[PDB]
């Protein structure tokens, strides 16, 4: 019906701001009419359960900037219009599972820079209506279970970036997620087994994580991806046709990397001529293509060699069940696939369940089967040209 | 070291206590219309670009981001900051001028520290007047790419000899939380008693100025889908000096809304850089700090 002493209202009764002020609890009498309520720069601790349960229309709750360390199972109760909750730096050690129990209209959950330990199993499982998720600045997470993201079906963005992970975690869950920002964290190698699972994936940012090394086919699996952003990293070269599969891929971010711009760069400098200025930075190495811009780089005062295929594959002689391999050592920039005798074509990214494509370009085999019999044929491929070379497997 | 101006009469040359600058300016921020709150503007994260909780509103108080936030005195974690416009505008470039007037000649004496909200600007200037704003020196150059904005060579003041140089060590992104600092070493560039002239009058100002001339970018090239995130915040301007009184006061004090020397040796003027009227026998001197400890007091006098 009015407005808290506290606090300060608005015409439409719509909006209540009650930042600044030295609150310890949140205030009492605030109005039902509430569609966005600001409680930002206060001194809250905990919040009690039912203490919004009267605030039905109420859209936006800003809890961020406060001492925040519990939250009670019904701390949320009664808020079925609630859209946005902000729970951002405060002192959370913990994700308040059973806090965020009927929120079905709930899109936006930022739990970003908090001192939140662990990521348990089926968190957010209770909010399978969460479109928007910012885990971002937790420097004190020590855990993250295989099955943290399980329960997050309608799930498009996902904040993990500045929390120090080392390596990735399990996002196979997120299935309609189309944006995902691992920003500030460590990843010295890209693997192809590192975003799998994310077919929809539109924006990719990996930004500031120490990046030396793209695997070869580690983007293959990421279809419907538009925007990919690799800036601030060690990289001096991308495998050959990284790209080439990446269809709807019109926006690259890859400035503030130290590109080695020879041989190896002149597929990335045409794919960016002919898809795509200020973007993808400069070349720091060799001397005398320092300082020109990637972009640039013009291949007609190149002279480059075809893949050249030091170690070609060798004939084998082998007992079923036993572990096999074939050798194709060969520039590691170059793109490396494997015709099996049945005619299908494997790649570093392939999911096959006994061959696999090492990234020195060896097909390995784990336990050979009476069926595994034929030509293998190892395709390599430069932008000079292409090299082949097979091998006889024999039971 | 030079703080007593008469004993038992006996005349020393003397100094006015180290004081913190930012209580006794002025300031001017141009272009009009660049401050937040008319009409209102919500602001976006550049670490999650649909993280826009923070809004700008000149009719509410709480919402409100004044230029004088920029120097007022600051509680445990509860920092005030002057906040610009979002780059709605752009690719006009946005741009503003944050001018330190004090009508006062003031001497450096540790450096001055500009405390970022949420993103340092990516290019920036820091300038000097010694006549009131009538002409313009640079201090030093602030660039993300120095060769990109300025078309000069990124060099550190650490590495210097006995200039003005482009720095790129307070201009990178590294997030809302870390790296909120640009600063102009003053310390360091003394480091390299001196009767050198210019040097005392490098560190001697009436005006500094801050040309902020892009803003923080979060790491990348400017998206044009959230302009909103693309903006200016200034908590705090640590300015920390003392008043020039050319060793003839050891006292300075807010006299008809400015600083002004309390002025000994029978000299007159904000700098005491007159004989006054009945002690015009002499031309006036300036005071001198050879020979130590007490130093020359070169006083007026009279008949
Ligand atoms: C593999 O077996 C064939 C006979 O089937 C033999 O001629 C060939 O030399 C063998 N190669 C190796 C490496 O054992
Ligand atoms: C900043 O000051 C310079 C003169 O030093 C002036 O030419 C320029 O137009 C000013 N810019 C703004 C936005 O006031
Ligand atoms: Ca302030």
């Amino acid at each position: 019906q009015n407005c808290p002493s506290v606090c300060s209202c608005s015409n439409q009764f719509s909006k209540v701001v009650c930042t600044r002020r030295g609150l310890s609890e949140v205030p009492q009498g605030i109005p039902s009419n509430t569609r966005y309520l600001n409680l930002m720069e206060n001194n809250i601790q905990m919040i009690q359960a039912d203490t919004f349960r009267h605030l039905h229309h109420l859209e936006v709750l800003q809890l961020g900037r406060n001492s925040i360390r519990q939250i009670e199972v019904g701390a949320f109760n009664g808020l079925a219009s609630l859209n946005t909750l902000e729970l951002f730096d405060n002192w959370l050690t913990v994700i308040p599972s059973g806090a965020f129990e009927y929120l079905s209209k709930l899109r936006e959950l930022w739990l970003r820079n908090n001192p939140i330990e662990s990521i348990p199993s089926y968190a957010f499982n209770r909010v399978p209506s969460l479109m928007r998720l910012d885990l971002g600045e937790l420097k004190k997470l020590e855990y993250i279970s295989e099955g943290a993201f399980e329960g997050l079906f309608n799930l498009k963005y996902l904040n993990l970036g500045m929390c120090n992970i080392k390596d990735m975690p399990n996002l196979t869950p997120l299935v309609g997620l189309e944006e995902l920002e691992m920003s500030g964290n460590h990843f010295p190698e890209i693997r192809p087994g590192s975003f799998h699972g994310l077919s929809s994936l539109k924006k990719l940012w990996v930004m500031n994580s120490q990046v030396s090394l793209i695997e070869r086919n580690a983007f293959d699996g990421l279809a419907s991806l538009v925007e990919l952003n690799l800036a601030h990293n060690n990289l001096s070269s991308l495998p050959h046709d990284l790209f080439t599969p990446l269809r709807y891929l019109v926006e690259l971010h890859l400035h503030h990397n130290p590109w080695n711009c020879d041989c190896d760069i002149l597929w990335l400098a045409w794919w960016l001529r002919e898809y795509i200025s200020t973007c993808c930075g400069r070349c720091h190495a060799p001397m005398h293509m320092r300082g020109r811009y990637l972009v640039e780089v013009d291949q007609a005062s190149f002279q480059c060699s075809a893949p050249f295929i030091m170690d070609a594959p060798r004939d084998l002689n082998i007992s079923e069940g036993r572990m096999a391999e074939l050798k194709c050592r060969t520039p590691p920039m170059s793109s490396v696939k494997w015709l099996l005798p049945n005619g299908t074509v494997l790649s570093h990214a392939s999911r096959h369940p006994r061959i696999s494509v090492l990234n020195d370009g060896t097909l390995n085999f784990s336990h050979v089967l009476l069926s595994d019999t034929g030509v293998y044929t190892c395709m390599v491929t430069n932008v000079a040209g292409n090299s082949n070379a097979s091998a006889y497997l024999n039971v | 070291d030079y703080d007593i101006c008469k004993s038992w009469w006996e005349f020393y040359a003397c100094q006015p206590k180290v004081m913190r600058l930012k209580d006794y300016v002025k300031v001017k921020v141009e272009p009009s219309g660049i401050t937040c709150g008319d009409p209102p503007e919500r602001f976006c994260s550049h670490e999650n670009p649909y993280l826009c909780s923070n809004e700008c509103d000149a009719s509410n108080p709480d919402l409100a981001h004044p230029p004088r936030l920029m120097f007022d005195k600051e509680e445990e974690g509860l920092a005030t900051y002057w906040q610009s416009i979002t780059w709605s505008r752009y690719p006009s470039p946005l741009e503003a001028n944050i001018t330190l007037s004090w009508n006062k000649t003031v001497e450096l004496t540790d450096d001055v520290v500009m405390t970022f909200e949420y993103g340092r600007p990516t290019v920036m200037v820091l300038e000097k007047s010694l006549d009131n704003g009538r002409t313009w020196q640079p201090y030093q150059f602030y660039a993300e790419d120095c060769m990109e904005a300025f078309g000069m060579s990124a060099r550190r003041a650490r590495d210097m000899s006995s200039r003005v140089l482009c720095t790129e060590e307070y201009s990178r992104w590294a997030g809302s939380k870390k790296e909120k600092h640009v600063r102009f070493e003053v310390r360091d560039r003394f480091a390299i008693l001196e009767s050198a002239k210019g040097l005392k009058e490098f560190f001697t100002l009436t005006d500094l100025r801050m040309r902020l001339l892009r803003p923080a970018l979060g790491g990348t090239y400017v998206q044009r889908e959230n302009l909103y995130k693309y903006f200016y915040a200034i908590s705090n301007i640590e300015v920390i000096g003392r008043c020039k009184c050319n060793l003839h006061a050891n006292l300075c004090s807010m006299r008809e809304g400015s600083l002004q020397c309390e002025c000994e040796h029978n000299t007159t003027g904000p700098d005491c850089g007159k004989c006054k009227k009945n002690f015009r026998t002499r031309s006036w001197r300036a005071g001198s700090y050879l020979p130590l400890p007490h130093g020359s007091p070169n006083a007026c006098a009279g008949t």
